[PDB]
This record gives structure tokens, C-alpha cells and sequence, in this order.
């Protein structure tokens, strides 16, 4: 009566969609708390993928039109955010789309690599009614978190892009609803113990296998806080220090290309330099005080 | 869709004008996004005519309220249109239904004192979806008058400005089609050349010591105002007679 | 370095930017504006806080003395730029200076509709009551059955509370016993304070 | 005295004589020069004003003597 | 702003020139004076021969062209 | 893969046990996640010690009154209710109380074991009125999980009881009122993310903060057969 762990005892699958995952066995109060708990950082903080930029050929912008595409192509764009692939390998991947013909433009013609899965392959996402005027463009699809808009992603990238990378809202949680319901468990030993099963009706994008343990990490990582705790002056020119012509144009002829090359000097050498003597050698060590510096200052591996 | 209505739906979308009307009606025979062709049938056929009745859909253009109207086409290719349906929805319409908003579920409740005084509490799906969107088309005419210091010339070199504000400019400083703008940014470099106006002695110094020489040129553009992000659809350009036109134009 | 490399910071949107606004815009008043307003309490000052939108999240408390019920409102929002007006915002027309009105000796920063919707259900008792029984032990224990969800907010049952009286000059003094009333009162006792 | 200025105008007496000494204060501790008898813990110099009100040590006339001190300080 | 801080900003820097030639620099272009004068007119107060209070601002502008101590003043092209 | 931690946490202890404890930064929406997820397993599934039963061999109802006592039955049965003990040993243990004469019976006249170990003698229980008055009753401490009120137990009880034998409610885990605040503190280019701020004001046998790391490797045991 000390402590109980759960453990996923069944993973139900009625298509690809539905998935009926159950946690086996828990408490009286932790049927409920376990069950609020992963509901909320699987439907928020879920790592998963979606279109991010499309630059598709012929238009310039995304309020623009096409040659029998048969709808305007910022609806193009709500239906592939809606469009569920599974990246597993890379983070990031380039997908492109060709389809020719007239026919309604699926997800299942889309020239894909390996590493990555279209699990929606009926997916509308246009209709091409044209054959000599195709429709073609690029996917870049990113694994990120939560989810992010577009006017976002532009305020932290600053960077040079091309025009016609139309920015799409990225939806990077897959999943839509989820549920859970706290029953009583079939326990001979302790009939008082509740199971709890949680409806995850999301898309085939996230193993809900993976989805529990990926929930369950970062709730742990959260807790990992929560138990355990609780010279830019040598390296500088001659000419900056606004020193007067009449040594600083006598010492370049020796050895002068930094500031550390100064601080080395002596001042047996700097009487031998012409104009150097006696009272331009007080008025270098002035302007060496004025910036802290001093003759004779000895540097430590400088260049 | 509309899914609450009223039976006045069927009727004020073929009512409005601003939808694709079927004058006459008979099968679809090819849809664009930018316009819809239905081929008449033989009894709504006259024999003066050719018996097609393309519609050209109006694009996004700009409304008097700083909105979108887009004549999106919602009917699929080929089936029957009869005569006074719908071909293609406008703006705020939907396959002949009046959509003029978006349905969602919504509760009558309190949560945590949002909904304090009749204020909407909204969930993330209303943006995650991008479900309540919407498109603004604005306009800003940069307009080049003629003083008696010079005309305004259109062009790219600006002072006072990074190149990085000038790299989605052209030559003739305008956007090209598509620039992802910011708020802040220039949209079209329209420089005017101003009189020689009496400097303070601080700046004539400055003048002495530096290159910087502001010449007769000043940054007088009209930028983008700050907090509107978007994208731009269209760049029209007018011009008097007798003046010459630059490459953008 | 000058004004216009800050200028240029702002119009840029650095990061470090939004962090001195954090640090310019505490121990620095505001004042919020109805227009028009409607009497005295339809303008007074209020410390702001740094979030997102576009838009003043405005304390619920106060749209009654502002009678200007959330319906797009447009709001004026007046800087107090010296010393002179800003100590004048937060010493003299800071909400937390006057909790009642000008017009009557009735507070109209009372708890409005929501509030007092949600007190309501709180201070409320039933017959049924499926917290029958439990004695509870004072404000800790109500909102203790409250929140575990054993015990219900609606049960009459005797409550040990805590209540003091400044009876002498200033002096409050102690004393605990049992009355007749809910654990919703009691959760509301919790935040009541001791006079 | 962030949230509450009750015990200031209760130690002073009044509001407008209280925030007249309290900008008076605050004035000779922007460009005046002086040292706060508040620790700061990050925060702007009027609310620092309001809590050396709050604290008994800044009033009319001890910020006239204080005052007076350093015109006996600087015409000396 | 930059119409009074340019200003305070000359009058820090230029006072740390210790000799005459912020003496007839400030009349050179009228900083904190009523009347520009050229060269001629600030030579008829020191230094008569013009080209003695040109080759002073060309020394004055090698002193203060150099990005070392003129940055705060460098900031203010803008 | 990035998941955020928080940097500073600045618990702010008021009393000797409200030791408030505040969480920033975190990410979108798991300042009330994580604030739930913590309070609820205060509330239900928090083991600890107190008082369950009673035999005071001479008071068998809850609202019949006795001799030798200032109040009721009902306020000397929520005095016991709220103890501050905690065994070690074993689990099911058993106090009596011994006062005699007369003065105010605390926390103190009752006799220990070697597992007990009082943290708060100055809790008040009862209040010796006349001259020689003298009380006894028997101290049941059960080691409990959360909370489980007296109703719930009212019911199942149906065999025969002494004379003596109430039902104490007991506060089955160590922690006293948990409540949370979700405050919306800002990162340099973030203002989504939230601070946690944890107000817990607690009993004795139990620091808060500790309560914190004891509940924290709860839930982690309630996940570690998940990675
Ligand atoms: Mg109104």
C-alpha cells in the first residue's frame, strides 16, 4: 500500500486514426490526476510535423491564381497543413508534388523519399483540371512543437529569402481530441484500483505508442527541476589611441602593427628612436594611462 | 458552411450579385480559379449566340471596408447547373449559402473570469485551423507630385537607410510580386527632392568631418505602417502623358 | 549610443529592447481612459505589465466604475511623463487609492456580474449536500475537500473558523468556534482577511 | 508601497502635500543627485520616493531642513 | 533629440581640444555663436593668414576623423 | 527536442511551513498543468500519518456532550484531526492521553512511543474546566494515502462497535491546503510562457519544499516505466 506504478497494458487500434490507449493500474487518486496530466502536454507539446513554406511554381504570391487549378491556392495551403506525414528520420525534408491530368490533386502521387510517410494518401488538397497546365511545388516540412504562425517565424528569421516561400501556419501538434475515462480496474488483490483509458483520436502522423512515451518524457524533464534542485584593449591598432605624430610616426619604422607590440617596448630602444627621448616618451605613457595601459606592460601570448 | 440558417441563405447569395450567377443554366464543362465555363444546354440555347457562358470571376480585389473579395468557384467539373443557381461563391458565401462567419463549439461557462463582461474566450484551434483568418487588401497610393523644387522621381538609391530595407526593392524601388513586407519597412522608394534648407551648425560640422552629404534627395517614401505584416497582390501604376516609364512600370 | 541607433533598435525590434521596456514600464503608472467617460471613476491610473496582442487587458473589478462592458471600447491610454504626474498617478488616482465612489458611500469597484456569479455559487448551500458529516477544520481543510473532489462546495456543516475583531484601539483579538454555515464560505474566509 | 500609500497618508495626513514633498523628493533623486534611504530591488525612483514617504524619514519640513542643509553646504 | 544632443555632444568633445582651434572651429560653422564667419573673419581675431586656420581644422579633422574617441560623434551620420 | 527548464525558482517561506515556491520560466500552457498535476497528488495520493479512530470509552456519538470538558465533543475531535505526527515503525499506532487536574490539555500530555515524534506540541486539544477533572481516550494514528472523510467509511463500518469507538476524519496526508496561481511572466522574445507559483502553507512532520521533491518523485514513480 506503500506506492504503485501503472504500466501500458494494451494498445487498442480500431483504424488508423482511432487509437484507444489504456494505463493499467492506478489509484484512487491517480486515475485522475495521471489521465489530466498526459492529456494535456500530449495535446499541446506533441513533437510533430507540418508545412511550413511551399513555393509553388507560375504564381508569385499566395492570393494568387492558377491555370486549371480549379481553387484559389491559399485554400491549397489550409489542406496541407491538414495533411499528415511522417518525417522520422530527418528533421526537415523537401517534398515535392507533380500531378498532371484532370483529376482531383491526392496525396498518394507525391514523388517522396524513403525516410518519410504519407499516411493520408486520399487527402484532397487540389483538382487539377487541366492537362497541358500542371501543378507543381515544394513542401518544407519541419518537426517542431506547439504550434507556431507565420507572422512569428518572421520576427526570429531575418534572414534573405527568395519570393513566392509563402509562410503557412505551422500546426505542429497532430493530434484533434483526446479523451479519458477513469473506470475501476480488475484487480483480484485490491478491487479499489482504477484503470483509465485514453481515447487518442489524432492522425496517423504519431505512433501512440511513441505518443506515450514522448508525453511521459517531457513531464519527467519538467520534474527533473522540480526534485533535484530546490582582451579586446590589446588587441588593437597603433592609430587608436589618438596619439600625437611627432613618435607615432617615428616608431612604424622599426616594428608597429598592434597595440601589444607597444606595451613591449623599452624605453632604452625608444631613446635611441628619434623624437623619443625625454618628453614624448612621458606623453606616451600619458596616453597609455589614459586607456590603463603603462610602458613596459608585459602581454601574455597576445597574437 | 452555415450550419444554423434561416431558408433566406438559398436566396440572398443569387440575390447579392457579387457570386457567379447562372443566367443560363445547363453542365459544367471546365472551372478555373479566375473563371468558370458552363456549357448551355439546348433548350436555354439561342442561336445568335455561341452557347457558352464563361463568367469571369472577379480576384481579390479591394472592398470601401479594407477586405477581400474573392469570387472562390465551388462547384465541381462536371455537373448540371440549372438556371438562377450558383457557379462560384463570393466573399463571405458558400456554394450559394450565406457563410458569413465559421462555426465552432462553444460553452456557456465561466472559465477563470475571461468571459467576465461578454468577452470571447478563444482556443488555439480558431488560429491553429487558421479558422477566423482573414484576408485585408489595403490601399496605399504613393503618390509623386510635382513642386516647384523638382518633381518626386521613383527610384532606389535613398539615404539614411540599410540595404537590407532595399533588398526587396528593384531598381525603381517598388516591391516585386509576392514580398513577404513587414511593418516598417519600404514598400516603394518615392523620394522627393527637397529645397536646401538652412542646417544647424552641429550638422554643417558633421557634414565637414564625415562623408555623410545629404543631398537635395530625402527620405520622404511612404513606408509600411508599423504592426500590418502581409504579403502584396497587385502593384498598379498610373502615369501622366508625356512622361517617360521606368522598367517596373 | 545615440538617438537614432535606439530608433533604429526599436523600429528593428531587437531582443534587449523588450527587456528595458520591462524595466521602464514597472514602478511607472499609466493611465487608462473610457471615452467618453461617464463620471470620475471613468479615468484613473493603473500599473501596467508586458504581454502579447495588441489590445489592454483591463482588471475585471473596475469596468463597473468604468461602466464600459467589454464591447470593443475604445480605450485612450495617457503616459504621465514627469515625476511630478507620476507620483501623482500612483499615490492618487492608482485604482488600489479608492474603493469607493465619488457618488455614493456603495463601492462601485464591487465584484461584478462573473464574480459575483461565481461567490454566489460558492457561498451557496443544498440539502442533499454530499459532504454531509465531515467536520472541517477550518478555511485549509474546506478548500482541501473542495479541490480533492471527495466533498462538494454546497454542505452545512460545522466549520471551525478562525475570526477576529479590532473590539480595542487598532488591537484584533483571537477566537475560534463553530458555526452553522458551508465550506464555500470557509474557502471564502481563506481569502478574507483578519479584521 | 507599491499596492498601498494608506499608512503614508496616514503618518502625513493629506494626499496633496504628501505627493507635492513625495515629487520633491523624487526631483532631488533624479538629477539632485542623492542617495536612496530604500533599497532599490529594481525599481524606479518614484516608488522609491513612496516608500521613504511610507518610512517616516522624508516630510515638508525635513526636506526643507534637508534642502537647506545643502544650500549651507554649497554657499559655504 | 539629435538638434541639442549633437550639440551637448560637440560641446563634451570639443572642450577636450585645449587650444585655439575649438576657439575658431565654434566660429567657423557658428556653433554657440550669433554670426558664421569664414576664414578671413575669424584670421582678423587671431589669425590673419587664412591658410593657418585651414591647415588647424585639417589637424582638427585628422584628430577627430579617426574612429577612436569621435565614435559617439561617428553614431550621429544617421 | 528542446523542452525548456526553468532557471529560477526563489522560494519565499513566510511561516516556519509556507514555504511558497514559485517556477519560472515554462512553456505554453504547462503552468496549470503543472500546478494540477501537483496539487491533486497533495490532495489524494500523498501518504502520511494521522488520526482515524477514537476511544474515549464514554462518548459515543458526535454530538452528545461530556463532563470534565470546555467544548464539545465535535471540537475536541477536530482538535485531535489536526496532529502533527508521524511514525516510523509501524503503522497502525496507538496513543492514549493522560491529563489530570486542571489546565489546558496540549499537545504534550500523551503518552509517545519511540516512533512518535511530535513536531507541534502547542496544538490545544482541550481545556480541564473543574478542579480534578480528569479525561482519558485512546489515540489511533493510521497511516493513510490523501484524504478519506468519514462518510465514506460511516458506511461500510456496519459491525458492532464499543461504547467509545468514533470515527475521526482523517487527514490522511501530511500537507495542509495547496493552492496555485498561474502568473504570465515573460522570456526576451516570448510572452506565452508562464510562471508557476506555488502558495503551499503545510503542517508539521514535513517541510514544504521537500513535500515538493517528495510529490516530484511521486509522479516520476507514477512515470518511470514510460521511457
Ligand atoms: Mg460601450
Amino acid at each position: 500500500t506503500e506506492f504503485l506504478k501503472p504500466r501500458l497494458v494494451d494498445i487498442e487500434q480500431v483504424s488508423s486514426t482511432h487509437a484507444k490507449v489504456t494505463l493499467e493500474p492506478l489509484e484512487r487518486g491517480f486515475g485522475h490526476t495521471l489521465g489530466n496530466a498526459l492529456r494535456r502536454i500530449l495535446l499541446s507539446s506533441m513533437p510533430g510535423c507540418a508545412v511550413t513554406e511551399v513555393e509553388i511554381d507560375g504564381v508569385l504570391h499566395e492570393y494568387s491564381t492558377k491555370e486549371g487549378v480549379q481553387e484559389d491556392i491559399l485554400e491549397i495551403l489550409l489542406n496541407l497543413k491538414g495533411l499528415a506525414v511522417r518525417v522520422q528520420g530527418k528533421d526537415e525534408v523537401i517534398l515535392t508534388l507533380n500531378k498532371s491530368g484532370i483529376g482531383p490533386v491526392t496525396a498518394a502521387d507525391i514523388t517522396h523519399d524513403g525516410d518519410v510517410e504519407i499516411v493520408k494518401p486520399q487527402h484532397v488538397i487540389c483538382h487539377l483540371t487541366d492537362e497541358n497546365a500542371s501543378i507543381s511545388m515544394r513542401i518544407k516540412v519541419q518537426r517542431g512543437r506547439g504550434y507556431v504562425p507565420a507572422s512569428t517565424r518572421i520576427h526570429s528569421e531575418e534572414d534573405e529569402r527568395p519570393i513566392g516561400r509563402l509562410l503557412v501556419d505551422a500546426c505542429y501538434s497532430p493530434v484533434e481530441r483526446i479523451a479519458y475515462n477513469v473506470e475501476a480496474a480488475r484487480v483480484e488483490q485490491r478491487t479499489d484500483l482504477d484503470k483509465l483509458v485514453i481515447e487518442m483520436e489524432t492522425n496517423g502522423t504519431i505512433d501512440p505508442e511513441e505518443a506515450i512515451r514522448r508525453a511521459a518524457t517531457i513531464l519527467a524533464e519538467q520534474l527533473e527541476a522540480f526534485v533535484d534542485l530546490r582582451d579586446p584593449i590589446l588587441l588593437r591598432p597603433v592609430d587608436d589611441l589618438e596619439l600625437t605624430v611627432r613618435s607615432a610616426n617615428c616608431l612604424k619604422a622599426e616594428a608597429i602593427h598592434y597595440i601589444g607590440d607597444l606595451v613591449q617596448r623599452t624605453e632604452v630602444e625608444l631613446l635611441k628612436t628619434p623624437n623619443l627621448g625625454k618628453k614624448s616618451l612621458t606623453e606616451i605613457k600619458d596616453v597609455l594611462a589614459s586607456r590603463g595601459l603603462s610602458l613596459g606592460m608585459r602581454l601574455e601570448n597576445w597574437p | 458552411k452555415p450550419l444554423v440558417g434561416t431558408g433566406m441563405e438559398r436566396a440572398v447569395a443569387v440575390d447579392s450579385g457579387v457570386t457567379a450567377v447562372a443566367k443560363r443554366g445547363g453542365v459544367v464543362q471546365y472551372v478555373d480559379a479566375s473563371r468558370i465555363v458552363i456549357k448551355v444546354n439546348e433548350d436555354e440555347m439561342y442561336p445568335g449566340e455561341a452557347g457558352i457562358d464563361i463568367y469571369n470571376l472577379t480576384k481579390y480585389t479591394r472592398s470601401n471596408q479594407n477586405t477581400c473579395i474573392n469570387q472562390m468557384p465551388c462547384v465541381s467539373l462536371g455537373e448540371p447547373v440549372e438556371r438562377g443557381d450558383v457557379l462560384a461563391d463570393g466573399p463571405s458565401t458558400d456554394l450559394g449559402e450565406l457563410a458569413l462567419g465559421q462555426n465552432m463549439r462553444v460553452a456557456f461557462m465561466p472559465w477563470n473570469g475571461y468571459n467576465f463582461e461578454d468577452s470571447i474566450l478563444v482556443s488555439e484551434r480558431v488560429v491553429q485551423e487558421d479558422r477566423f483568418t482573414t484576408i485585408h487588401i489595403q490601399e496605399l497610393a504613393c503618390v509623386s507630385r510635382d513642386t516647384k523644387l523638382g518633381p518626386e522621381e521613383i527610384t532606389a538609391d535613398i539615404p539614411n537607410v540599410g540595404e537590407a530595407a532595399l533588398s526587396k526593392l528593384d531598381e525603381s524601388g517598388i516591391v516585386y510580386i509576392g514580398a513577404e513586407v513587414t511593418g516598417g519597412d519600404i514598400l516603394v522608394g518615392k523620394v522627393t527632392p527637397k529645397g536646401e534648407t538652412q542646417l544647424t551648425p552641429e550638422e554643417k560640422l558633421l557634414r565637414a568631418i564625415f562623408g555623410e552629404k545629404a543631398s537635395d534627395v530625402k527620405d520622404s517614401s511612404l513606408r509600411v505602417p508599423n504592426g500590418v505584416s502581409g504579403t502584396v497582390i497587385d502593384v498598379q501604376v498610373f502615369t501622366r502623358d508625356g512622361v517617360e516609364k521606368d522598367k517596373r512600370a | 549610443t545615440t538617438i537614432k541607433a535606439a530608433k533604429k533598435m526599436v523600429e528593428r525590434e531587437e531582443a534587449v529592447v523588450w527587456d528595458i521596456l520591462d524595466e521602464v514600464i514597472r514602478e511607472h503608472p499609466v493611465l487608462l481612459n473610457r471615452a467618453p467617460t461617464l463620471h470620475r471613476l471613468g479615468i484613473q491610473a493603473f500599473e501596467p505589465v508586458l504581454i502579447e496582442g495588441k489590445a489592454i487587458q483591463l482588471h475585471p473589478l473596475v469596468c463597473a466604475a468604468y461602466n464600459a462592458d467589454f464591447d470593443g471600447d475604445q480605450m485612450a491610454v495617457h503616459v504621465p511623463l514627469t515625476l511630478e504626474a507620476q507620483l501623482e498617478a500612483r499615490a492618487l488616482m492608482m485604482s488600489t487609492n479608492n474603493i469607493l465612489s465619488p457618488a455614493n458611500g456603495e463601492p462601485i469597484i464591487v465584484p461584478s456580474q462573473d464574480v459575483v456569479l461565481g461567490l454566489y455559487y460558492m457561498t451557496r448551500d443544498c440539502v442533499n449536500a454530499k459532504g454531509e458529516g465531515m467536520v472541517l477544520t477550518g478555511p485549509k481543510e474546506a478548500e482541501r475537500l473542495y479541490r480533492s473532489g471527495l466533498a462538494s462546495l454546497h454542505a452545512r456543516v460545522k466549520v471551525r473558523i478562525t475570526e477576529y475583531e479590532k473590539d480595542a484601539n487598532g488591537e484584533l483579538v483571537a477566537k475560534t468556534s463553530l458555526k452553522d454555515t458551508t465550506v464555500g464560505r470557509a474557502i471564502l474566509w481563506m481569502i478574507v482577511p483578519k479584521g | 508601497a507599491r499596492v498601498t500609500v494608506q499608512d503614508a497618508v496616514e503618518k502625513i495626513g493629506n494626499r496633496f502635500d504628501l505627493v507635492l514633498v513625495a515629487a520633491r523628493r523624487a526631483r532631488q533623486m533624479q538629477v539632485g543627485g542623492k542617495d536612496p534611504l530604500v533599497p532599490e530591488e529594481n525599481d524606479k525612483t518614484t516608488v522609491i520616493a513612496l516608500r521613504e514617504i511610507e518610512e517616516g524619514l522624508i516630510n515638508n519640513q525635513i526636506l526643507d531642513v534637508r534642502e537647506r542643509q545643502e544650500q549651507q553646504e554649497q554657499e559655504a | 533629440a539629435t538638434t541639442e544632443s549633437l550639440r551637448a555632444a560637440t560641446h563634451d568633445v570639443l572642450a577636450g581640444l585645449t587650444a585655439r582651434e575649438a576657439k575658431v572651429l565654434r566660429m567657423r560653422f557658428g556653433i554657440d555663436m550669433n554670426t558664421d564667419y569664414t576664414l578671413e573673419e575669424v584670421g582678423k581675431q587671431f589669425d590673419v593668414t587664412r591658410e593657418r586656420i585651414r591647415q588647424i581644422e585639417a589637424k582638427a579633422l585628422r584628430k577627430l576623423r579617426h574612429p577612436s574617441r569621435s565614435e559617439v560623434l561617428r553614431s550621429f551620420l544617421d
